[PDB]
């Protein structure tokens, strides 16, 4: 009720400290809007340690997706048929990726 | 004799251009 | 002097200006010794310090000074720029080398050019700095 | 002239307007402009040779 | 040639704009 | 007279409008080879006959374009009319 | 309608005839040119201004040129 | 089919709605009609130069008349520094019973518009004192417009038609116009304010009835011809005279004191009566000099083909060669066009930088909204006669010039080099918009951070010397009129410094216009508006240098002045012609005079209400601007309407609204072009001959989209008219809400 | 201001230069 959500930490060097201004809890930086402390705290996140593991899980997560872009272009591409399976593929996107990402999210 | 504003005004506003759009209409489309 | 000028370290409105002090870096006397050095400028009745870029020489730090020292940077940026497009274009493709640098032959022509005002006198006094006008593409009159 | 003499051009309304140029070919009778100049730098429309007269140019070589 | 015309109209101007500031640097008064 | 089938479509409406009946008209004949799917300047798709065509254009710039798009089915025998309102044909392409 | 001015630097190319969408062109015999055929304009009463013509030419300056005149039915473009 | 228009077939063939657009924009452009001749030509331009002569006469009357009948000047004479006065009055029909109530003011029985354009302070300087003059006057004009009305159509007729040789005499004109157009009439004038408006100026009545009767001075021309012309300027109007009363008069008629009125803080009009006698003096002596039909005097068309200078043989005068140009001025009409608005529109500017300064006019420098719009309208006008000065001169040289005429010559030169001349005008443009943008965005970071004494400065010092070399003492340069111990100063051989004392009164006070107090905040605008001048040229220079052709597209003359381009070819000429770049110039002339006029506004803004201060420490920084101009004044002018009531300032609260309007119309012309639109119309078309009972009725045009060249026109009619309405009602509200 | 009279007298004259603009706008062609 009191305490302004704030990141972004400004270097201090032209004058541009001043906008690392006063939000609350002892803390001098800029006021986020984008309601980032909304959503962690939605999830359940309590301390910090809880956010490195996800951003560091996140980095690894980051790694397997440019990975495999190589991978399935360069290495491994799919033939023309793959890709006009639009019957299997709506099955397994809205199966998988929908249905169990908010089954797994509703537990 | 400000009543002279009563029918100068309403000829200007009303009177004078549909004199002159008539008359411009009929000698734009004149063969 | 000036005018309405009277010297910074003299006004009661720079002295103001003094005690609300706002630091520019994390120095925590930066707001401090920022306005020590701004005493000897003219500052007005507002008690900000005004320029003269007239050509005195007890004003000269601030417009002479940094004349003398950005035209010997910036003509140097043009007189690099210069020399490399006389090596490229007697090359073979000419085109490659303007997006694609030719970094052999344009470290030279960088770290050459730095006695340019040597160097842009003797192309002006021997004409090789201009084109004929009998040369250059002009349009119809 | 020959094929390969730079030569220079002449002709107001062209684009390489007082340019040098490269004689590709010559031709022997018509058109009346039956010399072929190979330009090294393009136009707007992006080509670089043209037919000019034979008293159309200036030989520099 | 040394453009005798050109350059004599050029130092007469310019004599006219060091006079000027001859007053704005107490030159002459 | 002109003398030819017209292609199959459920009408449009870009068509022919007042002018065909006021300033002119033109059409375009060609004998096609089969039966085929080609697009109407007017808009959209259509069917060519076998043998001789003609659909009634509005402008000369319709069946000039559509000549080109008649290229690309090996067919170089289209011949534009100008029908004028009096009953005036006149063959205007080609030139011979 | 409008005006089409053919001067006599063009080289026989074929473009502008195969551009010209109202069909205003044609090539006519003539010997100056390698090719051996200028092209002429003999139904400039069609010509929509399109410019597709001066386009597609090759030579520097343009042979072929569009000079916008009057403007009657067939060259405003208008179905009405 | 039709017979409209009249004079152009190729365009009464056109079976579209572009016939009626065209001849609007084809309609007194005599030199493209149809059948035109030469001699035809100047004959019927001299008659219509009587059309728009008259047109003035009518204006300057409808002035006089509905002051006379529904202002209140004869209660404006008794005080002028409180009664606010009124231009014509209101009969609106839509006006709501509030809407009356907020419009009766000034004094008046109905809804009345102050007047704002300072015409009562030059009637009243003038002489004139109750309505009835001002009747008689109007009455006068109506009779003198006539007169030329009668004029025009009397030169249009076959005997009285002037041939085609008196049009084309021109050393004959110079000589009429010079004596008696500006020599003879700056006399009357002067004759005019000695007789009249000087003893009007002292409560002493002189009107038809008494002028031949009474005499200005009482020794009375006999120390005119005697020549003991010192009596004219004996005792003057004192320091204590109350104007148009008798206290503290004078008997002088021709004086030279210099500097202002005491009271009404005018340029005295004893100062005025020697200045137009002396301006008469030097224009007479000036119109004897061309040679006419009496053997005698210069001759211009062997001024310019002169090749000697006294025995050395030159190039011409200035050892330039100016052969030609004879033939060239006076042959063409679009070179005399388009030099003259360079010359009316170097008048017109230099009319408003000296009637801000220097006020002539009776109370005019404490009536605070009629000065503010004096020099925002004068300096309007001076932009469009400086666009079109470039405009009629590149018509030209596309239509007019002949370069085989003109070979060799001075205006040869000038072609020859023109790439050199836009290179240099193309430097000047991004040499200061870098560094003037520059230390704006510096000033407005540095503040922003809290640390303001970071901002670069630069006290405009080589203009400080210029106001302390006039006589400024309160800079401290004691130089040259401002040193007591000068040459200049003294005139040391002859010590006739009569101005000079009344000078420096004026221009030591801190209580007028004259020679204002300059600091940093108005070093940086002087260099915007240099940014303005030298880009604003930059367009019109190179419309009309390039106006002939060049490398993307040669023989641009064959193609006229305005068309819109030559296809998507060579990459495209969208917006190649000469007349597109009159076009593209009148964005920048447009915004050049706003920053001439939000930095004169916001400037008095801080003399008027007696706060320097505001905008000497803001106008460095374009927050400041941004801020404490646009911002801070726009609360009065927005308030004329509220869900509370209205006030007299509802009008310019709505206007301010239609201009935003107008001016957000007039990017659809220009973003949207043409081709969308013609795809539009033809879904209308359509649509049209469907629906069942609307179609009984027909178009006789076709119904086409406005042209490409048509909708930049159209595109820059909404852009301008909505950039003067929305500044027009910003500067008079804001001033006039406040005093 | 003025009196009821002068203002009749103002449209009467007006219609000397009303006149004479219609003519010379005719003799300028159609
Ligand atoms: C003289 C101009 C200047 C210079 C050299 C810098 C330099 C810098 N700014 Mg900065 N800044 C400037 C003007 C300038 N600023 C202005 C005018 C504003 C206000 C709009 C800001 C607002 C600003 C923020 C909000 C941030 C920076 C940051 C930074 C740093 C890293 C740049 C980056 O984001 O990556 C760098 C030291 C970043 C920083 O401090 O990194 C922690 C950062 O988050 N700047
Ligand atoms: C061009 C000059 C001019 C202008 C813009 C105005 C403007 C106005 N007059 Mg005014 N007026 C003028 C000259 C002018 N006056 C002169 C010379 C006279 C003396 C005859 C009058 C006598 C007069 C009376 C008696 C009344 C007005 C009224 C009005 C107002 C309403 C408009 C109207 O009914 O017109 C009235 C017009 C006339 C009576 C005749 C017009 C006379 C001029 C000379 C014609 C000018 C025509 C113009 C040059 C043509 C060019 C058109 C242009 C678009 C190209 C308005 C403030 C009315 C008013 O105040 O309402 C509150 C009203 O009652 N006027
Ligand atoms: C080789 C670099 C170089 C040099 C020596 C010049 C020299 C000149 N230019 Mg030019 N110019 C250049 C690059 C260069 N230009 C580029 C890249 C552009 C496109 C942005 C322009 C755009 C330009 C305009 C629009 C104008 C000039 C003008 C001028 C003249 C006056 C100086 C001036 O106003 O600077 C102008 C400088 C700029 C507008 C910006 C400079 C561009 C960058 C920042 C510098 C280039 C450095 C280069 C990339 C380094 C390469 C090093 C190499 C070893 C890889 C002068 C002949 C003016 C003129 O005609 O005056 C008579 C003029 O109006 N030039
Ligand atoms: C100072 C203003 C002014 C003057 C003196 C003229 C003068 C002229 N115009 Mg012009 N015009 C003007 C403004 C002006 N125009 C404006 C603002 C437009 C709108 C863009 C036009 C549009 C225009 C067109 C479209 C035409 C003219 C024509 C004419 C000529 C004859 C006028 C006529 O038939 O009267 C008409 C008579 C009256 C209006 C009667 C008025 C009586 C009142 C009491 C004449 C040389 C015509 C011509 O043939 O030129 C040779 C022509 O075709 N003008
Ligand atoms: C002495 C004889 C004489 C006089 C008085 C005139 C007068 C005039 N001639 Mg002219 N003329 C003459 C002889 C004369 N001519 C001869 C002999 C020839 C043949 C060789 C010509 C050939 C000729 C042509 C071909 C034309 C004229 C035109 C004109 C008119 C110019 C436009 C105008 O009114 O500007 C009035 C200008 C002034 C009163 C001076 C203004 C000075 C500057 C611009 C402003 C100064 C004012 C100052 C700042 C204070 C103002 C403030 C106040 C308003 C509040 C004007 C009525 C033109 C015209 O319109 O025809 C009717 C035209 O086309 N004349
Ligand atoms: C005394 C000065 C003067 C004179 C005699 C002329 C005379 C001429 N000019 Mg020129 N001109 C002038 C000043 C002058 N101009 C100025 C000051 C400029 C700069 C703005 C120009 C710019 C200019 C250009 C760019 C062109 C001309 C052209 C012409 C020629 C034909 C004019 C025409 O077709 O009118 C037709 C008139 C119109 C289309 C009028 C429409 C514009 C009106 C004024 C908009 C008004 C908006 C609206 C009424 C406001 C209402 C407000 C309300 C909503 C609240 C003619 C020789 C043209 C030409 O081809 O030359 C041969 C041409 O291309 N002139
Ligand atoms: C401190 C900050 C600062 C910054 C960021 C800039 C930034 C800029 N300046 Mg600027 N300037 C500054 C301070 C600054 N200036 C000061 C203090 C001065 C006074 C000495 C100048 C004087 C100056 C000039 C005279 C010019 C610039 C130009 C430029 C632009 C291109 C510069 C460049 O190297 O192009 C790369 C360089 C080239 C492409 C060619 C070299 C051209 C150089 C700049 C000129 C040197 C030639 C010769 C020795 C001197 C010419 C005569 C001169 C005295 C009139 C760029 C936007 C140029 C410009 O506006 O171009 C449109 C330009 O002509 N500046
Ligand atoms: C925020 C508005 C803005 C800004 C910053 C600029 C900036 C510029 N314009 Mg530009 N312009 C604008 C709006 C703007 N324009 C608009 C709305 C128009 C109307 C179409 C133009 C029309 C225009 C033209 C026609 C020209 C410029 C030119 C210039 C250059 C002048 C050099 C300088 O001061 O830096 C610069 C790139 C000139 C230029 O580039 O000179 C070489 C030039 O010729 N501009
Ligand atoms: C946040 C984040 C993250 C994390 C994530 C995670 C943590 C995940 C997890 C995940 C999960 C954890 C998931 C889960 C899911 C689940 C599910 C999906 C399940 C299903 C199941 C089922 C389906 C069952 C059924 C059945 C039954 C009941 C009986 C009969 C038989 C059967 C078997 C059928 C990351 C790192 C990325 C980074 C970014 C951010
Ligand atoms: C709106 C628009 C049209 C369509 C607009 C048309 C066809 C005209 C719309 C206005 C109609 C005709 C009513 C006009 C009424 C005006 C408000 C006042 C007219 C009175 C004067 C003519 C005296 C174009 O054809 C076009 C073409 C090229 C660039 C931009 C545009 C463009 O912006
Ligand atoms: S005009 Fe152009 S397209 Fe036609 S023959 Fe000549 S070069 Fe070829
Ligand atoms: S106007 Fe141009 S584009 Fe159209 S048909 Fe003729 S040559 Fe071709």
């Amino acid at each position: 009720l009191n305490v302004r959500p704030s990141a972004q930490v400004v270097w201090p060097i032209v004058g541009q400290d001043i906008l690392n201004g006063d939000v609350g809890g002892g803390f001098h930086g800029i006021q986020i809007t984008s309601g980032l402390f909304q959503v962690w705290r939605g999830w359940g996140i309590t301390n910090s340690f809880q956010l490195y593991c996800t951003a560091i899980g996140g980095l690894v997560l980051a790694g397997l997706f440019l990975f495999a872009g190589w991978f399935h272009y360069h290495k491994r591409a799919p033939k023309l048929e793959w890709f006009q399976n639009v019957e299997s593929m709506l099955n397994h996107h809205l199966q998988v990726l929908l249905g169990c990402g908010s089954l797994g999210w509703a537990g | 004799a400000s009543f002279l504003s009563s029918i100068f005004v309403p000829v200007i506003g009303w009177v004078v251009p549909i004199a002159t759009f008539s008359f411009l209409f009929l000698y734009i489309e004149r063969e | 002097l000036g005018a309405d000028l009277t010297p910074c370290a003299e006004n009661p409105a720079f002295q103001a200006l003094a005690k609300n002090a706002r630091n520019t870096t994390a120095d925590p006397q930066s707001g401090q010794k920022r306005f020590e050095r701004y005493s000897q400028a003219l500052c007005g009745p507002e008690g900000y310090p005004h320029l003269i870029v007239d050509g005195r020489l007890d004003r000269a730090g601030d417009f002479l000074i940094p004349s003398i020292l950005f035209l010997y940077i910036a003509g140097w940026i043009g007189w690099v720029g210069r020399a490399y497009l006389q090596a490229i274009k007697k090359d073979s493709d000419t085109e490659q080398k303007e997006i694609q640098l030719d970094l052999g032959i344009a470290l030279p022509i960088i770290a050459t050019g730095f006695a340019w005002p040597a160097a842009a006198v003797k192309e002006l006094l021997s004409g090789e700095l201009t084109a004929k006008d009998s040369e250059i593409t002009v349009s119809p009159r | 002239v020959q094929r390969g003499s730079k030569v220079r051009i002449l002709r107001p309304e062209s684009y390489w307007f007082q340019d040098v140029g490269t004689v590709a070919s010559v031709d022997q009778s018509g058109i009346k402009y039956p010399v072929i100049v190979r330009f090294d730098k393009v136009n707007y429309a992006g080509i670089n040779t043209n037919n000019f007269a034979v008293d159309e140019l200036i030989e520099v070589e | 040639p040394p453009y005798t015309f050109r350059t004599g109209w050029a130092l007469l101007l310019l004599a006219v704009n060091f006079l000027v500031a001859a007053y704005y640097f107490h030159i002459i008064q | 007279t002109l003398s030819g089938k017209t292609p199959l479509f459920a009408g449009s409406t870009g068509g022919l409008l007042t002018k065909a009946v006021e300033e002119e008209k033109y059409a375009i004949t060609w004998t096609s080879p089969k039966a085929q799917v080609f697009e109407l300047p007017t808009g959209g798709a259509a069917t060519m006959h076998e043998g001789e065509n003609l659909l009634y254009i509005a402008r000369k710039e319709y069946g000039i374009a559509l000549g080109g798009q008649l290229r690309k089915f090996k067919i170089t025998n289209y011949k534009i009319y100008r029908i004028l309102p009096s009953g005036e044909t006149t063959f205007i392409h080609p030139a011979d | 309608s409008h005006t089409v001015k053919i001067y006599d630097t063009c080289i026989g190319c074929t473009q502008c005839v195969r551009a010209c969408p109202t069909d205003v062109l044609e090539m006519v015999p003539w010997d100056g040119c390698k090719a051996a055929q200028v092209a002429s304009s003999p139904r400039t009463e069609d010509c929509v201004g399109c410019k597709r013509c001066e386009t597609a030419c090759p030579t520097d300056f343009l042979s072929i040129r569009v000079y916008l005149g009057a403007e009657t039915t067939r060259s405003m473009g208008l179905a009405y | 089919a039709t017979k409209f228009p009249k004079f152009s077939q190729d365009l009464a063939q056109d079976p579209t709605t572009r016939r009626i657009w065209y001849a609007m924009a084809m309609g007194n452009d005599f030199e493209s009609h149809d059948g035109m001749t030469e001699e035809n030509l100047y004959q019927k331009i001299f008659a219509t130069h009587f059309g728009h002569l008259a047109i003035i006469f009518l204006w300057a009357s409808s002035l006089l008349f509905h002051v006379a009948w529904q202002g209140n000047f004869e209660q404006w004479i008794k005080d002028p520094l409180h009664v606010r006065p009124i231009a014509h009055a209101i009969w609106d029909p839509h006006f709501g019973k509030p809407a009356i109530e907020a419009f009766t003011q000034a004094g008046a029985n109905g809804p009345v518009n102050i007047a704002y354009s300072g015409v009562y302070h030059w009637w009243y300087t003038i002489g004139m004192r109750t309505n009835t003059e001002l009747y008689t006057g109007s009455v006068f004009l109506l009779l003198f417009a006539s007169l030329f009305l009668f004029a025009g159509w009397l030169h249009l007729q076959p005997k009285f038609r002037p041939s085609l040789a008196w049009f084309k005499s021109a050393e004959s004109r110079l000589n009429h116009h010079l004596a008696g157009l500006f020599g003879v009439s700056s006399l009357a004038w002067a004759g005019h304010l000695i007789h009249v408006a000087i003893p009007e100026s002292r409560g002493q009545h002189v009107g038809w009835d008494n002028f031949l009767s009474t005499a200005p001075h009482p020794a009375g021309l006999q120390p005119f011809f005697t020549g003991n012309w010192g009596v004219y300027a004996q005792n003057p109007d004192t320091a204590g005279h109350i104007f148009s009363t008798s206290q503290g008069a004078g008997t002088a008629i021709l004086t030279f004191l210099g500097g202002f009125h005491p009271q009404t803080e005018s340029l005295w009009l004893t100062d005025m009566a020697h200045h137009h006698l002396a301006i008469a003096v030097l224009f007479i002596v000036a119109g004897h000099m061309y040679r006419t039909n009496f053997g005698i005097g210069h001759s211009i068309k062997e001024m310019m083909n002169a090749k000697t200078f006294f025995g050395k043989p030159v190039e011409g005068p200035f050892n330039m060669p100016h052969q030609g140009i004879y033939d060239t001025y006076n042959n063409s009409l679009h070179f005399q066009l388009g030099w003259h608005l360079a010359c009316l529109g170097v008048v017109t500017s230099w009319v408003a930088q000296h009637m801000y300064s220097l006020p002539s006019y009776a109370f005019i420098a404490k009536d605070y909204t009629t000065q503010a719009a004096l020099y925002t309208h004068h300096q309007y006008i001076a932009i469009f006669l400086m666009v079109g000065a470039f405009a009629h001169g590149a018509i030209f040289l596309v239509r007019d010039y002949d370069p085989e005429q003109n070979k060799g010559n001075v205006l040869e030169r000038v072609l020859q080099h023109k790439e050199a001349i836009i290179s240099h005008l193309s430097w000047v443009s991004l040499f200061l918009g870098f560094h003037t943008l520059g230390l704006y965005v510096h000033n407005d970071v540095v503040v922003a951070f809290g640390t303001p004494e970071k901002q670069i400065l630069i006290e405009p010092v080589f203009a400080q010397f210029i106001q302390a070399a006039h006589g400024k003492v309160l800079y401290g340069l004691d130089t040259l009129l401002s040193n007591p111990d000068s040459v200049a100063y003294t005139a040391y051989p002859n010590y006739a410094n009569v101005w000079l004392p009344g000078w420096l009164d004026a221009i030591n006070s801190g209580t007028n216009s004259l020679f204002l107090t300059i600091g940093p905040g108005d070093f940086l605008v002087h260099h915007a508006i240099a940014l303005g001048l030298h880009t604003t040229t930059l367009i019109l220079v190179k419309g009309a240098l390039d106006a002939r052709g060049s490398k993307l597209m040669p023989d641009k003359k064959d193609f006229g002045y305005a068309f819109p381009c030559d296809g998507p070819g060579r990459g495209g000429t969208c917006d190649i012609s000469a007349w597109d770049s009159f076009y593209l110039s009148l964005f920048w002339a447009l915004n050049t005079v706003g920053w001439v006029t939000f930095y004169w506004h916001w400037k008095h803004l801080g003399i008027w209400q007696g706060n320097v201060a505001q905008f000497n420490e803001n106008s460095t920084y374009l927050m400041g601007w941004f801020r404490d101009y646009l911002w801070a004044n726009s609360a009065q002018l927005i308030n004329g309407y509220n869900p509370y009531g209205v006030n007299n300032l509802s009008v310019w609260a709505w206007m301010f609204l239609f201009g935003h309007l107008v001016w957000a119309t007039g990017f659809m012309f220009l973003i949207s072009w043409r081709g969308y639109w013609q795809e539009l119309i033809e879904t209308l078309v359509w649509a049209h001959e469907r629906t069942p009972i609307a179609n009984l009725v027909r178009w006789k045009d076709k119904p086409v989209a406005l042209s490409i060249v048509q909708a930049r026109v159209v595109g820059l009619a909404h852009f301008t008219v909505g950039y003067v309405l929305t500044y027009a009602a910003f500067l008079i509200a804001s001033t006039a809400g406040k005093f | 201001s003025i009196s009821d009279t002068q203002v009749y007298i103002a449209l009467v004259v007006a219609l000397i230069p009303g006149l004479l603009a219609w003519r010379l706008a005719t003799e300028l062609y159609k």
